[PDB]
């Protein structure tokens, strides 16, 4: 109960919709023998389903008027009420991987311009070079903020313009 | 009558004249290049403005330049 | 036709002033 | 056909433009009444089927007669400011006659 | 076969190997971790 | 054709979720997307998109991630060829998923 | 004397309407005559016409 | 040879584009032959009389057809169940089932139900009888003839204004703020207090007895003494009946807030104190600028002197005044920016705060009046950037604008466009990606795996305005706060009763379907500005074409050279945005209509379940609500929706005709016409006929405009047919 | 009362046809 | 009757006069124009469903 909401372990339309889905799976399950793999598959679907509802209520996800897990994307309402795993943890779990791919792709382009013809090595990726920058870019925020302090991250007004 | 005006960045490689499908362009002497020649447009009455000249100029920020003006029966390319 | 003819007889004097406007401007 | 094109009044140069528009007027006179008199909005009224369709078709002739005179003031021994005005006159008088000639032919 | 390894190191071939890597990694994780809507512990 | 064909028979592709025909409901929205995606290519032209690339090569020049294979907008005939290819792919796969989600259920 | 830079030096283009404005290339030759635009510069960055070279004047052209 | 009297370069054109460009650059006064700047301003000034004389003839037309063919005197007595009438129908193409299916509203012949809602506006400003509407029609028809004659006389050489009369930005802005805005609103409170307040209390104040009826029982005595609360003593009660004296009340300037209980409209009394208050402020703000009397502010010393130190904004606003006063496209671009935002502000504040009686009960009126002033706002806002892009070509002077804030815009112009291109790309990735994620979770039968982010940052605002549905207990939902306790007699209890009513459109309750669509609106706002600000900034040149300013605003291309330059001009950069504009306003109006349909039907959960994923937009709003629209005519019969059924297919037809001018381009068509010229010049007996203007295909820039017009007209007529007939079909 | 059966064929058949004509003959005037 | 341009311009315009000023009253056929009829049975109901 943060913004008119309720815990999904406490709401009833959530549990009503769980019983709605398991009803649809079981009336689909009835057409098969109890040994048959079209019934082994559906009972494995249920145990993935029933554990999914158990795990969403375990994490304390917020339901509402429709009985669905609602997310809270604000720190200070997720840090305070124990919901940083909804948005506030994957907003840095993403931005680690995002700037990682950016930094590896940056370092591959920076370390290819001092060559004979760098356009050839954007077709033919230097795999012993590219994987070497791939592994060693794992501390990229530790390397970027040191490059941020110099002035070597931002190229100056050598950049190309039209008519300022 | 389209407005074709060329500029001093011409080098006189006369690729605009060979590309002009309407004989708008011709080559006049001019000392500001090694080839001693610069184009001229004495026949802009006949120009359609199809800009095959400035597809062919090598110089950066094209030396020949076509300004689409008011269209007569020769500028619209009409057999009728 | 009370207000029809009264507006028409008003439009007569309005057109006569329009003949004054159509000359005094040029 | 070089024989047949020298017959019909568009190419008869040796005729006055009044009689030229008169024959063109009646020829398109009792013919364009056909679709209105048969399959217009009054097919299924067996008294107005020949009245209103012919009266509409005479309205279409009136439109085409204006449509001719509009062309003569636009474009300019028929191709003249006067020969065309005699041509559109004969089309109006010849066309209204032919639409009445269509209603006669009942 | 050095020329054959250049072909394996072109742009679309590394793209279709790395995308089978990255999808195939996320497919195996989403098998052994069924339906991660929220970061649990 | 609007009522009795495209609206009455579309009621097996639009409410087919939760069933095996729900993949046809996705591509029905999927190809409605790709069809309309083509109109970005069929309407617009290159000399817009080349100038927009220059404005974002600028921000890639500024952060030293300027590529060596230089970004250009798609060619005139190419942006048309991309356009009719996404028009046909988005157009046909709409009718594909409309037909099959209809006729598998009611037939 | 020999006006312009040397035969193969690096250079920076300052013509604001050129495609290689604020951009670095190599001088290939400087014509020693009364030509308006003697300095011939070759680039790796090809333009929108695929032409990698252009003539420039003495004053639109700065070293390094 | 004679028709483009303004452009002799078009008069020498032997082709048929002479007709098309005689029409389309006839109001491009800056490019006519022999046009001077004194001749420029006089034709603009007379044309504004031409726009005003049309508007008042238009409004007098609305007053006439309502007074004659409408049922306003019948609608006054029962304003809920009786449907309004726009104008009666005489279409002789009708059939007898199409006469009796359009007779409705208790009328005699066929009629149109007015969805413009000018009855609710007229009923609350005091109109009660048809004789009061004919007088208003004859009045505006006189006033429209005044502005026709004024635009004629202010072109006559005795009465032509001087060139310095127009550039007096001091005296205009001093007169339009104080007189045109202040005195007008002061006079409108004069219409409210004298006439429109006592007409709701059941007291006829006409032109015969307005000099006999006191508006207030102790009138003009509190104004001259000072106790102005005497004007708010006995207001309209909570059991008032609009149009009668039953529980009437006697106050004239009350300050309540919230709504009238019957009409669910704004109170008439605080609308009187509203237009009185801003009338005082506009008159006071209308004594600011130095015209002729030695006091006031000079505009030439407020712009230039606001330059921040340490080079924050270049040279400040130095030198802008001669580039605003001399340039018209800068003045037009500001005005279309201002009016285009306070056209949305009209639309955003009339569904939530309906100002006219028995509005937000007539639902089709509410649907039309919101959607109208959103597309009207959409077109005006993209023209602000259009005439902003014409400014940089036709009017911009870099020597005049050395280092000001306007040139720093062109200086860092790639930082503007690339940061817009990041915001537009981030929103489009992560709004579409969430809907596709939700759509797949609906397709796999598991709605619990959806991404449903609760709109915290807006629910925090609604709770701060007094919505205790969410329980943030922050400011006005907080009963022990300060702002709650500073206004319990001032303006709050009407306002707080009006939000927490669940059945009005005042701060609707929002869920994650409203999270996703406001970001989609934010996508559509940031992308439409991306196209337009790029069209403004790169109007003078790019690296692809560094002399775009030499061609002008509206040119086709610069050839196939340099890789190909289709759609390079700033006109062609403006026109792409109209597609992304109609998309964006299409997204705001889909969301407005469907949240209001589910509100007015009652199934308010049918939105919030289905708005979270894009199939529910399709199979619950477009599929479900077009059931009675497309059944307007069928082989069983037809009903009152057939005129909106026909237009709904008519709108799809113009729309798809727009793709013909957009996908097919000019040169397929010019070759096709060359065969038609041959087949005309060789056909016997049709060689009698020959053209004057040579048939050529429509030019490249024209094909943009003609195709965008067919795109946009068919867009508007489609949705307006769906909007009117889905609302009024079930209502 | 007889108005909507008269003004509509004027404005819709007759007065546009005058504007179809006069605003066409004006188009192809040869300028003196 | 008419043979020049401006005589034909008058006759077409006057024939357009003579049809239309009659078409409003005498020329509205009983079977052609159902608007020029009497008020038939019903139709004046609400817009349906709800309000
Ligand atoms: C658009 C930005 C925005 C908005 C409208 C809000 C809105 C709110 N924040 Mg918030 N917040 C934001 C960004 C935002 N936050 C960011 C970026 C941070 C830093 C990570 C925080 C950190 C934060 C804290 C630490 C707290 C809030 C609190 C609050 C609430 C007061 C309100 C719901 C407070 C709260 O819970 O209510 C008192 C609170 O404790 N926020
Ligand atoms: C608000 C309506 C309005 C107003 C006030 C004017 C006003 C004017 N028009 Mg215009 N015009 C309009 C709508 C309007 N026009 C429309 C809808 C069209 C069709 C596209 C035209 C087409 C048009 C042409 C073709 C010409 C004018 C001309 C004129 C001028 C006489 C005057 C400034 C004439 C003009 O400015 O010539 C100097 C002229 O030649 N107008
Ligand atoms: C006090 C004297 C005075 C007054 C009353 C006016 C009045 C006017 N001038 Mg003006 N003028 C004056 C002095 C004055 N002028 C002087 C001294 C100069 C010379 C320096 C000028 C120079 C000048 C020019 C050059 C032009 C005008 C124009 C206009 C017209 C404005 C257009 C319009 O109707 O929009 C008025 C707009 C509104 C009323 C809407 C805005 C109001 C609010 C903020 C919007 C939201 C509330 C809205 C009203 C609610 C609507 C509800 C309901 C009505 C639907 C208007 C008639 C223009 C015109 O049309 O020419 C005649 C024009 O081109 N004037
Ligand atoms: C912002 C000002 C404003 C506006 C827009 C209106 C608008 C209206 N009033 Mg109203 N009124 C106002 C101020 C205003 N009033 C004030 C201050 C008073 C107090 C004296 C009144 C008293 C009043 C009465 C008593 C009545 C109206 C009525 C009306 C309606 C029809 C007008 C009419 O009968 O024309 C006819 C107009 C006249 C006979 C005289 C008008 C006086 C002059 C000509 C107006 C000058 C304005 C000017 C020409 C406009 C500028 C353009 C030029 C520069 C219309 C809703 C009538 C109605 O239906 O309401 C229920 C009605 O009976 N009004
Ligand atoms: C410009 C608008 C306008 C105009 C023309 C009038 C005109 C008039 N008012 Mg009035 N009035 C106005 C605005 C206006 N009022 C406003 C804004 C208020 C509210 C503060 C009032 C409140 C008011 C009262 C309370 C009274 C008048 C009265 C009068 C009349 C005689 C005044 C001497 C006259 C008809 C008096 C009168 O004789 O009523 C007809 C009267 O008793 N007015
Ligand atoms: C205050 C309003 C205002 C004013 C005065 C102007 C004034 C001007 N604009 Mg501008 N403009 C405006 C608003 C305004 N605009 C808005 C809101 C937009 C965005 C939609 C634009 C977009 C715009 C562009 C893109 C251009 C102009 C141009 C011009 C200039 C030439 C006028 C012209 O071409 O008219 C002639 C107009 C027409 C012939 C109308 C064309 C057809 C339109 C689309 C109407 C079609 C409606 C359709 C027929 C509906 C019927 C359907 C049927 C089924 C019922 C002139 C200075 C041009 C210019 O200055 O060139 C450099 C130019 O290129 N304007
Ligand atoms: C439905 C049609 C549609 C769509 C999707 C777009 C999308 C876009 N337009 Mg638009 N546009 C359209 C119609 C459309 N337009 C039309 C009709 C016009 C008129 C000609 C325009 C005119 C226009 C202009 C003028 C501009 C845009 C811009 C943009 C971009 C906005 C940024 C954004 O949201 O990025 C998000 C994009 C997406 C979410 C689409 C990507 C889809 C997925 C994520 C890609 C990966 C999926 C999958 C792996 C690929 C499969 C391929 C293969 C492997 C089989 C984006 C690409 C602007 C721009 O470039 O901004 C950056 C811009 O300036 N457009
Ligand atoms: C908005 C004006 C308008 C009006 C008032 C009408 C009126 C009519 N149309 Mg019509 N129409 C219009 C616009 C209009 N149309 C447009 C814009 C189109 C193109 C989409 C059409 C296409 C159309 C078709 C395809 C048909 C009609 C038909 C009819 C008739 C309905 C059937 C009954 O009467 C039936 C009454 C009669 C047959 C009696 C004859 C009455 C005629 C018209 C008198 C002749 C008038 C005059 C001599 C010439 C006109 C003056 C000139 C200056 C133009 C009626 C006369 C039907 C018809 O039969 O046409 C007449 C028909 O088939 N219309
Ligand atoms: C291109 C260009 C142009 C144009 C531009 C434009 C078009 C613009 C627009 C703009 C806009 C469109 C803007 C907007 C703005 C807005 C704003 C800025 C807002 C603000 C807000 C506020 C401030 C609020 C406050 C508040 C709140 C918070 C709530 C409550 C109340 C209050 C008041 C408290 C021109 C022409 C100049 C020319 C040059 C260039
Ligand atoms: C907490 C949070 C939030 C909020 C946020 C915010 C508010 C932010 C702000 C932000 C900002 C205000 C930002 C700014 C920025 C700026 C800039 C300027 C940036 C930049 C970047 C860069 C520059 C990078 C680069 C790079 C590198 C270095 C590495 C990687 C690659 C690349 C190259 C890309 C939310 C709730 C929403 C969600 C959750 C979380
Ligand atoms: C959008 C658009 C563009 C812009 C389209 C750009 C130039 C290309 C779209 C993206 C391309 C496909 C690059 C993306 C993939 C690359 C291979 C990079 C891959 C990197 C990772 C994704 C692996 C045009 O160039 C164009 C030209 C002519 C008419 C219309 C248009 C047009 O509508």
């Amino acid at each position: 109960d943060i913004a008119g909401l309720t815990p999904c372990s406490e709401s009833k339309a959530y549990a009503k919709l769980e019983k709605k889905e398991l009803k649809t799976l079981e009336k689909r399950l009835k057409q098969y023998e109890a040994d048959s793999a079209p019934a082994v598959a559906l009972k494995a679907t249920m145990e993935r389903t029933k554990a999914r509802f158990a795990n969403y209520a375990k994490a304390g996800l917020l339901c509402g008027n429709d009985g669905l897990p609602h997310l809270i994307a604000d720190p200070g309402l997720a840090l305070k009420y124990g919901h940083a795993g909804e948005v506030f943890i994957p907003t840095f779990g993403f931005l680690y991987v995002a700037g990682y791919i950016g930094y590896v792709g940056r370092q591959y382009l920076i370390a290819v311009k001092g060559e004979a013809k760098p356009t050839d090595k954007e077709i033919i990726i230097d795999v012993p070079l590219a994987t070497k920058l791939a592994w060693q870019g794992a501390g990229w925020p530790l390397a970027a903020v040191q490059e941020l302090q110099r002035g070597t991250l931002l190229e100056k007004e050598e950049n190309i313009t039209v008519s300022p | 009558a389209h407005i074709v005006k060329i500029y001093d960045t011409c080098i006189g490689c006369t690729q605009c004249v060979r590309a002009c499908p309407l004989d708008v362009l011709e080559m006049v002497p001019w000392d500001g290049c090694k080839a001693s020649q610069m184009a001229s447009a004495p026949r802009t009455e006949d120009c359609v403005g199809c800009k095959r000249c400035e597809t062919a100029c090598p110089t950066d920020f094209l030396s020949v330049r076509v300004y689409l003006g008011s269209e007569s029966t020769r500028s619209m390319g009409l057999s009728y | 036709a009370a207000a029809a003819a009264a507006a028409a007889a008003a439009a007569a004097a309005a057109a006569a002033a329009a003949a004054a406007a159509a000359a005094a401007a040029a | 056909v070089a024989t047949y094109l020298s017959n019909l009044p568009a190419y008869r140069t040796g005729v006055a433009p009044v009689l030229r528009g008169v024959e063109i007027g009646l020829a398109h006179g009792f013919l364009l009444a056909g679709p209105f008199i048969k399959l217009g909005p009054l097919r299924n009224v067996p008294e107005t089927a020949e009245i209103a369709g012919s009266l509409s078709a005479a309205g279409l002739v009136l439109i085409l007669a204006l449509c001719l005179s509009i062309y003569g003031s636009a474009q300019f021994p028929l191709f003249s400011a006067d020969g065309w005005s005699e041509f559109a006159a004969g089309f109006l008088v010849g066309g209204e006659a032919g639409v009445a000639w269509a209603y006669v032919c009942t | 076969m050095k020329d054959f390894t250049t072909y394996l190191s072109t742009a679309p071939v590394i793209a279709t190997i790395w995308f089978t890597f990255t999808a195939g990694l996320l497919i195996e994780i989403n098998r052994y971790f069924p339906d991660p809507l929220v970061f649990s512990f | 054709w609007l009522r009795d064909f495209l609206w009455a028979q579309s009621s097996q592709v639009i409410q087919s979720y939760g069933s095996a025909l729900s993949a046809y409901g996705l591509i029905f929205l999927g190809a409605h997307f790709v069809w309309a995606f083509s109109l970005m290519f069929l309407f617009s032209g290159r000399g817009y998109w080349q100038e927009l690339i220059e404005s974002i090569v600028w921000a890639h020049n500024k952060l030293k991630v300027a590529p060596a294979i230089q970004p250009r907008a798609l060619s005139i005939t190419q942006g048309r060829a991309v356009g009719v290819a996404h028009y046909l792919l988005g157009g046909i796969a709409t009718t594909w998923s409309f037909f099959l989600a209809r006729i598998i259920s009611v037939g | 004397k020999e006006v312009g830079p040397k035969r193969g030096s690096l250079v920076k283009i300052l013509r604001p309407e050129s495609y290689w404005f604020n951009q670095v290339g190599k001088v290939v030759s400087v014509d020693q005559s009364g030509v308006r635009y003697p300095v011939v510069v070759r680039f790796e960055n090809q333009n929108y016409a695929g032409v990698t070279t252009n003539n420039y004047a003495l004053d639109e052209v700065v070293a390094a | 040879k004679l028709f483009p009297k303004f452009s002799q370069g078009l008069a020498q054109d032997p082709t048929t584009r002479r007709i098309w460009y005689g029409l389309a650059m006839a109001h491009d006064f800056e490019s006519h032959d022999g046009m001077t700047e004194e001749n420029l301003y006089q034709k603009i000034f007379a044309s504004h009389f031409g726009q005003l004389s049309i508007i008042f003839l238009w409004t007098s037309g609305n007053l006439f057809h309502v007074a004659w063919q409408g049922n306003f005197e019948q609608w006054v007595t029962d304003p809920v169940h009786i449907r309004p009438i726009a104008h009666a129908i005489w279409d002789p193409h009708f059939g007898q089932p199409a006469v009796e299916a359009f007779t409705r509203g208790g009328a005699s012949g066929p009629v149109n139900i007015s969805t413009s809602g000018v009855y609710q506006w007229w009923y609350t400003i005091g109109m009660r009888t048809n004789q009061d509407l004919y007088v208003g029609s004859v009045f505006l028809a006189l006033v429209s003839a005044i502005f026709l004659f004024a635009g004629w006389l202010h072109l006559q050489p005795n009465f032509q204004p001087s060139l310095s009369w127009f550039k007096d930005a001091e005296s205009r802005l001093n007169h339009h703020l104080s007189g045109l805005f202040g005195v007008s609103s002061l006079a409108w409170t004069g219409h409210l207090v004298h006439v429109a307040i006592p007409e709701s209390r059941g007291q006829h104040v006409g032109w015969d007895n307005f000099l006999s009826v006191l508006p207030h029982p102790q009138g003009l005595t509190p104004f001259f003494t000072g106790n102005w609360a005497a004007y708010a003593q006995s207001p309209d009660t909570a059991s008032h009946v609009f149009g009668t004296a039953q529980g009437s009340g006697q106050a004239i300037l009350t300050f309540l807030g919230g709504f009238h209980p019957q009409t669910q409209s704004l109170w008439l009394t605080d609308m009187a104190h509203h237009h009185l208050a801003i009338a005082v402020i506009f008159i006071v703000a209308g004594h600011m600028y130095r015209t002729n009397f030695g006091i006031g502010h000079r505009m030439q010393a407020i712009l230039e002197a606001h330059t921040p130190p340490s080079g924050s904004l270049g040279a400040g606003h130095k030198g802008l005044f001669d580039t605003v006063n001399n340039s018209l496209h800068f003045q037009l671009g500001l005005a279309l920016a201002s009016v285009g935002t306070i056209t949305s502000l009209v639309a955003q504040h009339m569904y939530s705060l309906p100002p006219y009686a028995f509005q937000a009960i007539d639902f089709t009126t509410q649907a039309a009046l919101y959607t109208h002033h959103q597309y009207i706002a959409g077109f005006i806002m993209c023209g602000a950037f259009a005439h902003g892009a014409i400014f940089f070509i036709r009017d911009y002077d870099p020597e005049q604008n050395k280092g000001n804030v306007l040139a720093r815009m062109l200086d860092h112009k790639e930082a503007l466009i690339s940061h817009l291109s990041w915001v537009s790309l981030f929103l489009g990735f992560h709004t579409l990606g969430l809907y596709v994620h939700n759509d797949v979770m609906q397709a796999f039968g598991t709605p619990e795996k959806q991404i449903l982010i609760e709109p915290v940052f807006a629910q925090w605002i609604q709770a701060a305005h007094g919505k205790a549905l969410y329980g943030f207990d922050f400011l006005l939902s907080s009963k022990t706060s300060a702002a709650f306790a500073n206004g319990q007699s001032l303006w709050l209890p009407g306002w707080l009763d009006a939000i927490n009513n669940n059945q009005n459109s005042l701060f609707l309750t929002i869920g994650p379907g409203d999270f996703l669509v406001h970001h989609a609106i934010a996508l559509g706002l940031h992308t439409t500005t991306l196209i337009l600000v790029k069209g403004a900034l790169d109007a003078r040149g790019s690296k692809l074409m560094p002399d775009k300013k030499d061609f002008g605003y509206s040119f086709p291309c610069d050839g196939p050279g340099r890789g190909g330059t289709c759609d390079i001009s700033a006109y062609d950069a403006f026109y792409l945005a109209v597609f992304w504009m109609l998309n964006t306003i299409g997204w705001v109006t889909f969301y407005w209509h469907w949240k209001h349909l589910t509100l007015w039907q009652g199934n308010v959960a049918q939105f919030d379940e289905s708005s979270t994923y894009l199939m529910g937009w399709l199979r619950d709003y477009l599929w479900l609500n077009s059931s009675q629209l497309i059944n307007g005519y069928n082989p069983f019969g037809m009903n009152s929706l057939s005129v909106w059924a026909w237009t709904f297919l008519f709108g799809h037809l113009i729309y798809a005709t727009g793709f013909m001018f957009l996908i097919s381009w000019r040169g397929y068509w010019q070759e096709l016409i060359e065969t038609l010229v041959w087949a005309h010049e060789k056909t016997p007996l049709a060689n009698l006929v020959y053209w004057k203007d040579k048939p050529v295909a429509l030019s490249i820039v024209q094909a943009r405009l003609v195709g965008l017009a067919h795109f946009s007209v068919g867009y508007i007529f489609t949705y307006a047919a769906f909007l009117i007939a889905s609302t009024s079909g079930r209502f | 009362s007889w108005a909507p059966s008269v003004f509509v064929p004027l404005t819709g058949l007759v007065l546009p046809a005058i504007a179809m004509a006069t605003l066409f003959v004006y188009i192809e005037k040869e300028a003196p | 009757i008419i043979s020049r341009r401006e005589s034909l311009r008058a006759l077409v315009a006057l024939s357009g006069i003579a049809a239309i000023v009659t078409y409003g009253l005498k020329g509205a056929k009983d079977a052609d124009l159902p608007i020029t009829k009497g008020p038939q049975t019903t139709g004046e109901n609400g817009k349906g469903g709800s309000v």
